[PDB]
């Protein structure tokens, strides 16, 4: 069979008659207007099918007419600096092409741009009658001048090459490979079709060891995140959220940047979508944009809760896409707390049992079969390529209490959490992450990355922590202990996100302020284990040294590093004395 | 680009429900099609298709299933879906839930037909709010300023001034056109009668398109209000460039009218009795606000809605705290202290307010003598409760000071009167003149630019 | 008795009426009649009231702004007295904490199984208030300079007078109304002093 | 320590309990920060 | 006049101390902790209510079938 | 060691049958090859989310929080797969792994697996944030097989009663860091302050050996007496006085 008929719709869902050959979660396509279905119940000849759009106007006759593919995405050129919503439709696009402000509800706009030409390159011995399985590179498109779009096999079909194309421009729908099998000459385009519930297949996982160089000093020190790792963040009104989204995509060692709005709000989308097209990036060469190394799944509340469910797992597969290709990529799911919530529609609307607090039976299930989609892996593919998938996944709890069944269930899978304080952010204590109830399980696995590259690293990090626990318990009720602890929250934890150096620094500097400040307080634990008074009084030129260390600007490089020396042996002299 | 074709009359109603009936041998009926049944005593009423399955066809009506039959009801169909007659003539008008007239009019002769479920509006062409609203309460557009664009609950009890207040904003609104859409759901008769009669009778009834329904009124046309609210107020402001101003009044009492008609389908109920997909339905007429980047047109929604028994965890204050941007929180202390509006200063918060103020917008102190208004109520707060603790005069010598601001805080400036309209020029003159008192360097907020200019006088 | 705000009974009445007496178990508990508590009782009827009430009883309004003001803030400073006990905080809030259990007890309480409490007429409501916040202004002035310590047993008579107004007959027309402002000008001559 | 009956009106009942008994502390907070403010001062007296 | 002040205050400030630190660590959380078990005791009865409804919802499209 | 893993990515009706075959497995090691197997569940908890899921879909007899009603049962059926028979050499010994949600031990996950194992062994969160290594307490863990595993013809007499008297020293002496909150640090006696001493030597001295140090029951014994003995004479009121008169002079 082809066609479909309605039979009956009471609601969201629609009960559709006359579908033998349907199998479950295919999309289909309801009513003359082509509302956009999944099939969730399979009675016989009948097939029950929840419909994404508002239902209003469908007839007891109506075509549905279904596809064949499951809730999918369409990977390929010209997904760079695009805006999607849930289900994977362009938002740019669709304000250009219809030229008005809602959406036109029935609009089956092609997710890629069929008509943008892109310069195709073979991959320079792949030869005709060459064996190629999948994941092999098999060409590379110029998306940009930052993104070199390496065109893929599909993970699932094989074979040797027949029809190969030349080094030219082509559409998205011109056939670029013909392969030849057992049994039929399969051609394929650029486009490649993969399902958001399916995980992309891959050659073996790798134990996480480059560190996410963040940018921030307390962040890229203290609680550390490596590539491939998974992170949590509070998500109150102000407290750094804007910062750690943004800085994180201007200033990280990542190749591209995808961020999941995954229902968030009217305006705080809005202050994305004009934000994001206008941040830049300091490349080698001169500034550009960042969004060409971005791509944007922006979703408010009033879309619909199918296409708010299915944003994270549209935004992953973007994102495991990019990671066979050989980058590093890193997403930014800003909420999951939205997106429990949009689980509680879809299982509500099917009468579920709720299980915890309102939320299904599944959503510790559906949560870490999320946040195990990220790590650094070895891909598939004959080239040998490495890449890697970062998520950080924003929880925004009721209230700000860390006792909930999606809180408690977030940060027992991921392993860094960034808490991020309101108290801090309203003493300007920029930014605001806090230190007791931060942490990182990310330690043990550095220490290998901290002694073949910065050595003199791990015994500060270890002592200095011990400086802002100590520092607590004596607030609550060591005079030099409390002058320092003061020193490192003030210059070293604190930082000007506008200041022109001060907004980013390397960890040659963070490792380099940190040594003084350590090699500051046990000089003076020796120096009074022999006066404290006198040496708040006299060294108070050293102090100044020390708290103007923050200010070496990136036209002082190696300087900066002949600053570090110059400032630690003026340390050397005044202990003595 | 119309339809044609005559209207069936199907006599086939094959049984009764309660509020639903339940036709036969319909043949391709749609979802939410309208329908005009017809009574064997000859009364009209009319009904929307919930359901239909095959060749049956669900449909409630409005106005109950009482006196209805099974062999002579003449249910006749009506081809489209409910479509409102809306024109720039229904300004100045009232209406009923479902749209025909109360005021003695006409019926409004439109220029176009306009679905009321509506369209969601594209996130990419949505563009900030930055300018203000001037709505005249100096509690609220003092420190709490509402943006251009920025939907803003007011979180009231069951019996302080809610509806009280809501007429005082919707006839005190706005500054350079300013049309404002008011809809009522779910009031009083002496509610309804007192919105007709202060509305009406001042001289507001030039730009305020007001249309209410009562509670003896059908609890389905209780739905179609707020989409009927806002389908004329994104007519008025994104065909029309006018900035539109909603007042969803009652929001507590709407969704007691989606409960009815989830369990008229025979659902299952959801978290305290409200169905699972009521944060859609508060969403889909929530975010149909905000400014688009085509226009200069803008709409701005205020849902008045009394969370019952003072509970913010109830899940219609709690759902609407994830769609809106920032409360608006009536006390009832300060109600019993008979202060006019109870808005209270410290949990009330109004997100978009930093974009909201500013020398361009209305002032260049408005941004900082706000943040020293909340901050010195906050240390008047504590003092007030150390004065009973200790002695009225043998505490400190800087709580001589806090505490007489706080006699002019709750008096002079939050006790705005009934009638008594106060520009945001107006409320910053009282905002210095409460601050004529700590002098200079105790307001640690302000910066030294603009406390030079503002505080000598 | 149970279920304040939060019964389906209760929670769709509020949304209909417009007025509400909150019959309370407290005041129940120690026998107070009527056991209508004044915090959470509500009347949506006081715009409507006003336009009769400046033709009729044009003294009641400004007595009924201040008759719910006195109620309130005993409220807040019995949650003070409890904790910290009774060293009597001010001066200025004393005399509000006692001429509220004036009306806690003579204005408010009304036993009505007598043969004059079982109707009280307007008259003589508007009576008993205008002569016991006319009692709350006059000692408030008195202490802008003597202490209530001194006033309480120095007007007991006064404040014997106020506690008995409520003994009257509902048929003395003429007569009541004289002894409201008999007693009112013996508060005159207490506060000359 | 688990008090009385659970799952209807003592929940509002145990919120009037704690917020009663949330600021009866901070009430007691500033009646023992103010004394020992006038013992600090008559130590040095 | 001191002396007996001085002393007389820490009696009033220690039998105050204490009953800060009975309400801070006793009374609270005891009544925070039964505040959390009368949540989760209306939610095992909201999802008890669930499986009574959803019973008949079934039993009444059986009961439906058997007529068709 | 037969790994069997079953990684979240894995679908959720596997994590039934994936202690089904781990214990069949070790009850063809033992019972049938007569060696002595040590199963390991990893997740109990994560397999009992598996269990709740797979029974909200056949809609079903909801227990507590949305857990089956026949959750009893089948976690019954997968741990009384243990112990010892008569004509076989060979044993099974089960130590699985639950995480109790929001540390509740009220949950049904740590709730009916303490009902039908033979005690439990509880992780202290308090103590892993003071850098405590194995960071147990000993209060609320409790094995079933204490009384026949100890004795003169296995080990070491005085062991079996100085845990009765081990418990008595950590149970009051909890009660005291209640008390310590509340009145004062210098309102305590002198008996007190004692319970407060035994209690900060219990968790750094008797607990932590570090992650590669293992020390015998003797060794055990002999660091355990040790903290007793800075408590004096007469108190220890669990111990009788025929077996306290040997092991306190020493």
């Amino acid at each position: 069979s082809t066609f479909g008929y309605v039979h009956g719709v009471s609601g969201p869902v629609v009960t559709a008659c006359d579908m033998a050959g349907a199998a479950m979660y295919e999309l289909v396509r309801v009513g003359h207007s082509e509302l956009v279905g999944e099939i969730i119940r399979l009675e016989g000849d009948m097939a029950t099918i929840q419909v994404y759009e508002e239902t209003s106007g469908v007839s007891v006759g109506d075509p549905v007419l279904r596809t064949g593919k499951p809730l999918s995405v369409e990977l390929g050129p010209g997904i760079m600096g695009a805006i999607f919503d849930g289900i994977q439709r362009p938002l740019s696009d669709i304000s250009s092409q219809t030229q008005s402000i809602y959406i036109p509800r029935g609009v089956n706009v092609s997710a890629l741009s069929r008509d943008v030409k892109w310069d195709f390159t073979p991959c320079k011995n792949l030869r005709v009658g060459s064996h190629i399985t999948g994941g092999d590179i098999y060409g590379i498109v110029n998306e940009n001048s930052l993104i070199k779009h390496k065109i893929m096999l599909p993970p699932r079909n094989r074979g040797t090459v027949t029809y190969i194309a030349p080094p030219g421009n082509y559409d998205t729908s011109d056939v670029v490979l013909e392969l030849e099998f057992e049994g039929i000459k399969e051609k394929f385009s650029m486009v490649q079709v993969w399902p958001v519930r399916q995980v992309r297949p891959v050659t073996e996982k790798l134990p996480a060891n480059h560190p996410l160089l963040t940018g921030q000093r307390v962040l890229d020190a203290l609680f550390p995140c490596v590539q491939g790792g998974t992170t949590a963040i509070p998500g109150a009104f102000g407290c750094g959220k804007t910062v750690i989204s943004q800085s994180l995509s201007k200033y990280s060692n990542s190749d591209v940047i995808i961020y999941v709005g995954c229902g968030e709000r009217g305006n705080e989308m809005s202050e994305v979508l004009r934000d994001f097209p206008e941040l830049t990036m300091e490349v080698d060469g001169k500034v550009e944009s960042i969004m060409k190394r971005t791509a944007l799944v922006a979703n408010t509340s009033n879309m619909p809760v199918a296409a708010r469910e299915a944003s994270i797992y549209t935004g992953i597969t973007l994102s495991e896409y990019f990671r066979d290709m050989g980058y590093h990529v890193s997403m930014m799911a800003d909420s999951t707390s939205r997106w429990a919530e949009a689980l509680r529609e879809i299982s509500g609307r099917l009468a579920e049992m709720p299980a915890d607090s309102g939320y299904p039976a599944y959503l510790g299930a559906r949560l870490a079969s999320f946040y195990e989609r990220a790590g650094r892996v070895k891909c598939l593919g004959n080239p040998e390529r490495e890449g890697s998938v970062s998520i950080v996944g924003a929880v925004s709890p009721p209230g700000g209490d860390f006792s909930d069944p999606v809180t408690s269930a977030t940060l027992g899978i991921v392993q860094v959490f960034w808490g991020l304080d309101k108290k801090l952010a309203q003493r300007k204590h920029f930014p605001s992450v806090n230190w007791l109830i931060s942490y990182s399980k990310y330690m043990r696995a550095l220490d290998e990355y901290y002694d073949k590259h910065f050595t003199e690293f791990v015994p500060l990090r270890t002592k200095a922590k011990e400086i802002l626990q100590e520092e607590e318990d004596l607030a609550e009720i060591d005079k030099i202990t409390l002058e320092v602890a003061k020193l490192i929250k003030d210059d070293f934890l604190q930082q000007n996100g506008y200041t022109p150096y001060d907004r980013f620094c390397p960890f040659y500097k963070t490792v380099g302020m940190l040594s003084n400040m350590i090699a500051f307080y046990d000089m003076a634990r020796r120096a009074v284990e022999t006066t404290w008074s006198i040496i708040r009084e006299h060294m108070g030129e050293i102090l100044y040294k020390l708290s103007s260390m923050k200010f070496k600007d990136p036209v002082k490089d190696g300087e900066a590093k002949i600053k570090a020396d110059y400032a630690q042996l003026l340390e050397d002299m005044q202990n003595a004395f | 680009n119309y339809l044609s074709q005559p209207r069936l009359t199907y006599k086939t109603v094959s049984g009764v429900n309660g509020p639903l009936v339940i036709l036969d041998h319909v043949k391709f009926p749609r979802y939410a099609e309208i329908v005009h049944l017809t009574l064997p005593d000859g009364t009209k009423r009319s009904g929307q298709v919930l359901e239909v399955s095959g060749s049956k066809a669900v449909v409630q009506v409005f106005e109950g299933t009482s006196g209805i039959d099974a062999k002579k009801t003449s249910c006749e169909f009506t081809g489209d879906i409910l479509r409102t007659p809306v024109s720039e003539d229904m300004l100045g008008r009232v209406f009923n839930g479902s749209g025909k007239p109360i005021d003695r009019g006409p019926v409004v002769l439109a220029e176009d037909f306009l679905d009321i479920m509506g369209q969601p509006i594209n996130p990419q062409c949505r563009i900030y709010p930055e300018e203000m609203i001037q709505t005249g309460i100096s509690a609220i557009d003092g420190m709490n300023s509402i943006a251009r664009g920025q939907k803003i609950p007011i979180f009231s009890a069951a019996g302080l001034p809610h509806n009280e207040i809501a007429a005082q904003i919707c006839r005190q609104a706005g500054l350079v056109n300013f049309a404002i859409v008011f809809a009522a759901m779910g009031v009083n008769m002496e509610t309804a009668r007192f919105f007709k009669s202060d509305f009406e009778e001042n001289g507001s009834m030039d730009n305020v398109c007001l249309f209410l329904n009562l509670a003896n009124d059908p609890t389905i046309e209780r739905i179609i209000t707020p989409r009927l609210a806002l389908t004329t107020a994104e007519f008025l402001a994104y065909q029309c460039e006018k900035h539109v101003l909603v007042i969803l009044t009652d929001m507590s009492s709407y969704a007691e009218a989606l409960r009815e008609v989830s369990a008229a389908r025979e659902e299952v109920p959801g978290r305290r009795g409200f169905p699972g997909y009521m944060y859609t339905d508060l969403a889909t007429i929530y975010e149909r606000a905000g400014r688009v980047e085509g226009r200069n047109g803008s709409i701005t929604q205020i849902p008045i809605l009394t969370m019952p028994n003072d509970d913010i965890t109830h899940p219609i204050p709690d759902l609407t705290g994830y769609i809106t941007e920032g409360q608006i929180y009536v006390d009832r202390q300060l109600h019993n202290r008979q202060i006019y509006p109870p808005i209270n200063v410290l949990p009330s918060l109004s997100r978009l307010m930093k974009s909201a103020i500013g020398e361009g917008m209305t002032r260049k102190d408005h941004a900082d003598v706000s943040n020293q208004l909340y901050a010195c109520y906050a240390i008047g707060k504590d003092v007030q409760a150390m004065k009973a603790v200790v002695g009225e005069e043998a505490l400190t010598s800087d709580d001589l000071l806090y505490l007489e601001f706080l006699q002019k805080f709750e008096r002079n400036f939050i006790a705005q009167g009934p009638y008594e309209n106060r520009t945001v020029y107006e409320t910053l003159d009282i905002g210095w003149q409460l601050l004529r008192i700590f002098p200079k360097e105790m307001l640690k907020r302000i910066p030294q630019s603009t406390l030079s200019e503002f505080y000598p006088r | 008795p149970g279920g304040d705000f939060s019964d389906p009974v209760t929670s769709a009445t509020l949304g209909i009426v417009q007025v509400f007496w909150g019959l309370d178990k407290k005041l129940a508990q120690r026998k107070h009649f009527p056991s209508v508590n004044w915090l959470i009782s509500y009347s949506k009827y006081m715009r409507a009231l006003d336009e009769y009430y400046d033709k009729h009883f044009t003294e009641f309004v400004p007595l009924r702004t201040k008759a719910k003001e006195i109620l309130q803030e005993e409220e807040d400073l019995a949650e003070i007295v409890q904790l910290v006990g009774k060293a009597s905080l001010a001066e200025t809030d004393k005399i509000t904490l006692e001429v509220a259990k004036l009306i806690k007890d003579d204005f408010l309480q009304q036993n009505g199984y007598t043969p004059y409490d079982r109707f009280c007429p307007f008259y003589k409501t508007v009576g008993m208030l205008s002569n016991m916040i006319a009692f709350y202004d006059m000692a408030r002035r008195a202490v802008e300079t003597i202490t209530w310590s001194i006033i309480r047993e120095h007007m007991g008579e006064i404040l014997y007078k106020l506690s008995s107004m409520k003994f009257k007959d509902p048929v003395k027309d003429g007569e009541a109304k004289i002894k409201a402002d008999y007693a009112q000008l013996l508060e005159d001559m207490q506060n000359a002093f | 320590r688990i008090e009385i009956f659970p799952s209807r009106m003592a929940q509002t009942i145990m919120k009037a309990r704690l917020k009663g008994a949330q600021t009866g502390r901070n009430l007691l907070k500033k009646k023992s920060d103010a004394l020992t403010l006038r013992f600090r001062q008559i130590l040095k007296k | 006049s001191l002396q007996t002040s001085f002393v007389t205050l820490d009696e009033a400030i220690k039998i105050t101390n204490r009953r800060v630190n009975a309400i801070e660590h006793v009374i609270i959380p005891r009544i925070e902790r039964t505040l959390a078990y009368i949540i989760t005791e209306l939610d095992e009865r909201e999802r008890e209510e669930f499986y009574r409804l959803k019973k008949i919802q079934e039993k009444k499209k059986i009961l439906k079938e058997k007529s068709d």
